[PDB]
């Protein structure tokens, strides 16, 4: 009599094509990465149920192509929003401030932002330095985090914090 | 002039070594495909006239701890730097725009390299991270011929890097 919770919380998935999206989606629903992953086609979501403080809270994950799309029922209902880019191609970071503006035209505006911060794990083509993207970040009251899909590094602790934090501004009202 | 076509043949002994490493992949550095590697493309690819630095980063590319960052302009700066700076180059020594930094553990401290070094170390760390993904069952959709001619290429760029052929951008 699991898929029992408390509260569900709906987070979207944006960034450039090819920042490893759809990989960040399953390593942290099925524990699962895929090297060879194509482009995602339409629409896509998975559901995981963590705990939190102690009051249940079950993500339902979505994902989308990166790549004119019907954008508005993506971000229809959305209370988090994960922005991710390319650690080792800085024009996918360089596209970040564009996808914070198709963040908040056809979206909420208290939507709660993360910058991701993926690929993590190649250390040796390192595009964008962690100060810039935290600078940016912070200046832009966006939460920052580094993680690799592949090598699981900051995935649960990502997504953890996007629910800890949503979770914390929906017991505030 | 004359035409000259490009063209491109399997080696059988490293084809057949290659497909023989890859029936059961390790990381061990004796294995007969990664120790030929080694002797022809990585030891003199990451061959610096400063080698105790030189061997550090050898040994942090085999434990994955070695990290390349692109260091931008900036007019001030905190120093407790040897390491280099973007002078000079910390691995060859010499007078050269250092586009990069480089850390061994993280755990370390910065040494600014010249873009060529840039090249030859992400040449081998190339080498390395698609051998790697051999290794463990991330590689799925590639053919054989494929992951063998990949290897081929790798060794390519590790090849010209040696004998001071490399690209900047
Ligand atoms: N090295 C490395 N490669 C990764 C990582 N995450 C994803 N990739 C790789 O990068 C490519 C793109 O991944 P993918 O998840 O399909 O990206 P996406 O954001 O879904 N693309 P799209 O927007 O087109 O659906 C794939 O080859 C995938 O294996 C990571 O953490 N490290
Ligand atoms: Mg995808």
């Amino acid at each position: 009599a699991s898929d029992e919770y408390d509260y569900l919380f709906k987070v979207v998935l944006i960034g450039d094509s090819g920042v490893g999206k759809s990989n960040l989606l399953s390593r942290f629903t099925r524990n699962e990465f895929n090297l060879e992953s194509k482009s995602t086609i339409g629409v896509e979501f998975a559901t995981r149920s963590i705990q939190v403080d102690g009051k249940t809270i079950k993500a339902q994950i979505w994902d989308t192509a990166g790549l004119r799309a019907i954008t508005s029922a993506y971000y229809r209902g959305a209370v988090g929003a994960l922005l991710v880019y390319d650690i080792a191609k800085h024009l996918t970071y360089e596209n970040v401030e564009r996808w914070l503006k198709e963040l908040r035209d056809h979206a909420d505006s208290n939507i709660v932002i993360m910058l991701v911060g993926n690929k993590s794990d190649l250390r040796h083509l390192r595009a964008v330095p962690t100060d810039e993207a935290r600078a940016f970040a912070e200046k832009n009251g966006l939460s920052f985090i580094e993680t690799s899909a592949l090598d699981s590094t900051n995935v649960e602790a990502a997504f953890q914090t996007i629910l800890t934090e949503i979770y914390r501004i929906v017991s505030q009202k | 002039q004359p035409i000259v076509k490009d063209c491109k043949e399997a080696d059988l002994s490293l084809y057949n070594e290659f497909r023989l490493w890859k029936d059961e992949p390790t990381m061990d550095r004796t294995c007969p495909f990664l120790d030929k590697i080694y002797q022809e493309d990585i030891f003199p690819c990451l061959t610096f006239s400063k080698s105790e630095l030189a061997s550090a980063v050898l040994e942090a590319v085999e434990n994955n701890t070695l990290s390349i960052e692109p260091v931008g302009l900036q007019p001030i700066r905190f120093v407790k730097a040897e390491c280099g700076g973007p002078k000079k180059c910390a691995l060859t020594g010499q007078s050269k725009s250092c586009k990069h930094r480089i850390k061994l553990g993280d755990s370390s401290n910065y040494y600014y390299i010249s873009p060529f070094c840039r090249y030859r170390i992400t040449s081998v760390c190339n080498f390395f991270t698609y051998i790697r993904y051999i290794q463990q069952g991330l590689v799925k959709q590639q053919d054989v011929d494929q992951m063998f001619w990949e290897v081929m290429q790798l060794r390519k760029e590790m090849s010209l890097a040696k004998l001071g052929y490399f690209k900047e951008e």
